[PDB]
């Protein structure tokens, strides 16, 4: 789903940062739930209720656990980004996605 | 954080209705005295001549 692919792109951005910092395969990539709420707040809009947007983010993450890209939040409100994400969004697939998104934008005009 | 609050857009609105009927008096002795003294103080602080 599109809104899921947006969160996928954000996760992939964090993963590339962590990977290029610590190298490839060194330990496990982790991200705190805190950093993900602001990122979505730019796109999905702000409902003025931390509880509701937190529930929305957790629902998105859970739906992504059904695809095997992330674990569920653990005690410290942190989530591991399973390395499978590196293959789900790679150059060819991103190029196709960009083409399709530009086509949709053109339709919108 | 689990607690509601009143945004500014309600602060102003409540400032409106509760000033319709019986708002506190502003034109008074105390307000004139206070602005008198404040005008005294601000002027003495701008011109830097010692």
């Amino acid at each position: 789903n599109l809104e899921q692919s947006l969160l996928v792109a954000i996760l992939r951005q964090h993963f590339v940062a962590w990977e290029q910092e610590s190298g490839t395969g060194a330990s496990q990539a982790q991200i705190a739930i805190d950093d993900l709420l602001p990122q979505l707040q730019i796109y999905l809009g702000d409902p003025g209720s931390e509880s509701k947007e937190r529930t929305r983010l957790l629902t998105l993450l859970d739906q992504l656990k059904g695809h095997g890209l992330v674990t569920s939040p653990d005690a410290h409100e942190r989530i591991v980004i399973r390395p499978i994400i590196a293959h789900l969004a790679d150059p060819i697939n991103l190029q196709a996605l960009l083409a399709w998104l530009r086509e949709q934008i053109a339709q919108q005009t | 954080d689990g607690r509601i609050f009143a945004t500014d857009a309600l602060e102003v609105a409540i400032t409106f209705v509760e000033s319709l009927d019986n708002r506190f008096m502003t034109s008074t002795a105390s307000r004139l005295s206070t602005v008198q003294r404040e005008i005294e103080n601000l002027e003495t602080r701008l011109n830097p001549n010692p």
